[PDB]
């Protein structure tokens, strides 16, 4: 049959290059397309390619190989507004679209000066919860979910502060188990050494 | 605009000898705008049952049609072929010869 | 293998009389009709039976529906056209696209459009761009030509699908594509010329004339055409007028697919 | 100037409930389609149009039906929602079809949930909670984080308010939410979102924030049985005040 393959997802670092790969086994060959799909949004055109060679367009190229069938979509100077997927599309001999699964890409910050901590939220009034924040850590750590069924961890989050151009990772933990702390809320984690854990109480 | 005036060529599809079922054929080519109208002719009446191509398509952008029809030919009868075209101020009528 | 070509073509009526199409498209492999779109059926029809032996209904559906959108931007550019030449009344538009799969292994691509029958655009897939007969086109080709990535497409299916299709095409229909009827060839006399005639051959492509002793003389030749016998054969004829105050050694030559023929008149 | 406008943003269904999506296009385009996106495949087609007057079948027309109404509008119609129709749909428009480089302009989207029970659905529970005081003294910012639990299906928008606008700088949500029961096929979902500003920014007593979760679930026409309240389409909202 006809087929697209593409990386299900890549991860790569601010400000690097990042080369995303689409091979396809199709039925005559009429173009090959790429778009571009923010998470909750619609996709969007990137580029064309319909005889061999490379084409640029600002920070993004796009190539082309008829006889290996395959193209990739090239980024430079990532930046985080390029976190997104990217989907394949290929023309085949009845002008019918065969669409890849698409790569998801994900962006490291790079984190000028890593602060990582452990804090613990006020409570609230209406909520019975204790809220844990793990924030400041360099953009190598990975958050590992919770392995207790009633502790709850979110995957880590890039926070943009536009007024002071600063940029931090963050992920929360919650519970409202009797015996949950901010001090073992991440323990399934592995946590840079040098995490500030602040005194209780 | 340029009108063509179609070429019109009548012709048995085998060698012709009295008393032998053959086919007469009237090729219709060269023309444009494609509208066009055509009859076989037996001695100068319509021929009822003829058959016809679908209109063709030239690479200089001409136009081309086969009219047919299952006859016998004798020594007596005469056939024609009859061509209207835009181009044409009346019919024009060109008979079979051999 | 001989020279095979794919072609298709559009045509296109502004004004059209009661009950005939305003848009028709046709396809052929040599001098074969293979398949037939109007207006009037909105279907894509085959027009040679190994064509609907071997082509699965979803074929015939898929291009359907590109038909009739081909047929309505058909419509809406010989609008553009007749209202940039000021025109009233019925005005015809023509495209003809197709490729040629030579006998050395090389290919021929072409694309071109023509308005009321006479060229109007013609496409260089090596340049990359169209060449306009009158203003009326260079507008459109000034148009055409911003959009960079639909040239590139056109040259990529007119080296790379067209020829992929043609040889498909030919598989399907090898047995009356790839055939050889030789002519029956003959020389009679009408007044007082020589007629040399060959029929019952296939393909349609022939070669005749006639030469006197032993050389051509082609602008004393009257060339016939190649027409159809209806049977799925061809006829052809050549004449020559005859001296009648010398005597000389007329001799009907006929090439037909690889082999050469000689009539020597007594 | 709009381009693709296709509507509901949102809709929950139950089983052998009618649908219709609409979708609309003022690009003056042609050819318009319907796709539905699932996890781990590519954009499938459904139904397509080539042009005004045609439309035909995809790869997944089984279930669907469209209708082209004129040459701006093709709507989508599902007479008999199954769970298997849970998608993410998408319609799109181009120029042409039967051409090589013309590319496709997409709507925004429709995510649709069939549920064999409404039952299941229940709206988000919303709370606020205020800076850690050991974040303000060591990095002279403050972390606000606002959590939405306990809601299905993932029919949710959160948004930030700060002194009665809505803001993004500084603000960031999970892009995926959280099953908070992940063995469980129908598991209620959480949500997390901070927003982190400077400490004197906090620190001001007049300064106020609010996070506010727009839920899309039940309309007045959805039959409702359960003792609990009726999950309708709802604003869950928590707030807090500067701290000085
Ligand atoms: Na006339
Ligand atoms: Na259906």
């Amino acid at each position: 049959g006809q087929n697209i393959d593409q990386p299900t997802e890549m991860t790569a670092t601010e400000g690097a290059i990042v080369q995303i790969n689409c091979t396809y086994q199709t039925s005559g060959f009429n173009g090959l397309f790429w778009y571009q799909q923010h998470a909750g949004e619609a996709p969007t055109f990137l580029s064309y390619n319909v005889l061999d060679g490379l084409e640029e367009k600002g920070r993004f190229s796009s190539f082309l190989s008829r006889s290996k069938g395959y193209s990739y979509l090239l980024l430079k100077e990532l930046q985080m507004k390029d976190s997104a997927s990217y989907l394949c599309a290929v023309k085949d001999s009845n002008y019918q679209l065969i669409w890849g699964a698409g790569t998801k890409l994900i962006i490291k910050p790079d984190i000028q000066n890593p602060d990582p901590a452990v804090y613990q939220l006020r409570d609230s009034k209406s909520s019975d919860k204790s809220v844990c924040l793990f924030t400041d850590f360099d953009s190598q750590t990975n958050v590992s979910q919770s392995k207790d069924s009633d502790v709850y961890i979110t995957d880590k989050c890039v926070l943009d502060m536009r007024s002071m151009d600063f940029k931090s990772n963050s992920a929360v933990a919650w519970s409202n188990k009797s015996d949950f702390a901010c001090a073992n809320a991440f323990n399934n984690s592995i946590i840079p050494e040098d995490t500030f854990f602040p005194s209780p109480e | 605009m340029i009108q063509r005036t179609p070429k019109i060529q009548v012709y048995s599809r085998h060698p012709a000898e009295n008393g032998k079922s053959n086919f007469l054929n009237c090729y219709v080519s060269g023309f444009h705008p494609s509208d066009i109208e055509v009859d076989l002719l037996k001695n100068g009446e319509r021929i009822e049952k003829v058959e016809h191509s679908d209109l063709s398509f030239s690479k200089d952008w001409s136009f081309y049609l086969l009219y047919y029809t299952e006859f016998t030919p004798t020594e007596k009868d005469e056939y024609a072929c009859r061509v209207n075209h835009v181009t044409l101020s009346q019919p024009k009528i060109v008979k079979w010869d051999r | 293998m001989r020279t095979h070509s794919l072609r298709y073509f559009r045509l296109g009526v502004s004004d059209p009389i009661h009950g005939v199409p305003e848009f028709i498209s046709v396809g052929y492999v040599d001098s074969h009709p293979i398949t037939t779109y109007d207006s009037v059926t909105r279907q894509k029809e085959p027009r040679a039976p190994w064509m609907a032996e071997n082509l699965a209904p979803d074929h015939w559906e898929r291009y359907t529906q590109l038909l009739r959108g081909w047929q309505q931007m058909f419509k809406v550019e010989l609008k553009r056209l007749q209202r940039h030449y000021n025109h009233s009344g019925s005005h015809t538009y023509q495209r003809m696209i197709g490729c040629e799969l030579l006998e050395d292994g090389s290919t021929t691509g072409f694309l071109q459009y023509a308005y009321d029958g006479q060229d109007f655009l013609i496409f260089n897939k090596d340049t990359l761009s169209w060449l306009a007969v009158d203003n009326v086109a260079h507008t459109i080709k000034q148009a055409w030509e911003a959009n960079q990535h639909e040239l590139l497409y056109q040259k990529n299916w007119l080296e790379e699908e067209c020829i992929a299709w043609l040889k498909r095409f030919l598989e399907y229909g090898k047995d009356t594509l790839q055939r050889t009827e030789p002519p029956l060839v003959r020389v009679n006399r009408k007044e007082t010329a020589l007629f040399c005639k060959a029929h019952g051959f296939y393909p349609p492509e022939i070669y005749m004339t006639w030469m006197k002793n032993g050389e051509e003389i082609v602008q004393e030749i009257d060339y016939g055409d190649i027409l159809p016998s209806g049977d799925g054969t061809y006829q052809a004829w050549a004449s020559i007028e005859l001296d009648p105050q010398s005597s000389n050694l007329y001799s009907c030559h006929v090439e037909h697919s690889g082999v050469h023929m000689v009539l020597q008149v007594p | 100037n709009a381009g693709v406008t296709q509507t509901p943003k949102f809709q929950v269904l139950k089983t052998g409930q009618s649908m219709t999506l609409q979708c609309a296009q003022d690009m003056n385009h042609n050819s318009m389609y319907w796709y539905r996106q699932d996890p781990g495949m590519g954009l499938r087609l459904i139904y397509y149009s080539a042009s005004e007057g045609t439309t035909d079948k995809g790869e997944v027309p089984n279930g669907y039906n469209v209708s082209r109404l004129n040459k701006r509008e093709f709507s989508l119609r599902l007479e008999s929602a199954a769970p298997s129709q849970t998608s993410v749909y998408f319609c799109a428009s181009s120029v042409w079809t039967g051409e090589g480089s013309g590319e496709l302009f997409f709507g925004e989207g429709s995510r649709l949930t069939v549920l064999e029970d409404l039952k299941n659905v229940f709206p988000p529970e919303v709370a606020v909670f205020e800076p850690s005081e050991a974040e303000i003294s060591h990095t002279q910012k403050a972390t606000l984080v606002c959590l939405a639990t306990g809601f299905y299906p993932d029919h949710v928008e959160l948004s930030w308010w700060v002194n009665g606008k809505e803001v993004h700088s500084g603000v960031c949500t999970d892009p995926q939410p959280l099953k908070e029961q992940p063995a469980l096929n129908d598991s209620r979902y959480a949500l997390s979102s901070r927003l982190r500003v400077s400490a004197t920014f906090w620190q001001n007593p007049r300064n106020h924030f609010r996070c506010q979760v727009q839920f899309y679930g039940l309309s007045e026409n959805d039959e409702w049985t359960q003792d609990r309240a009726k999950p309708v389409t709802q604003i869950v909202s928590a707030e807090a005040w500067g701290r000085a």
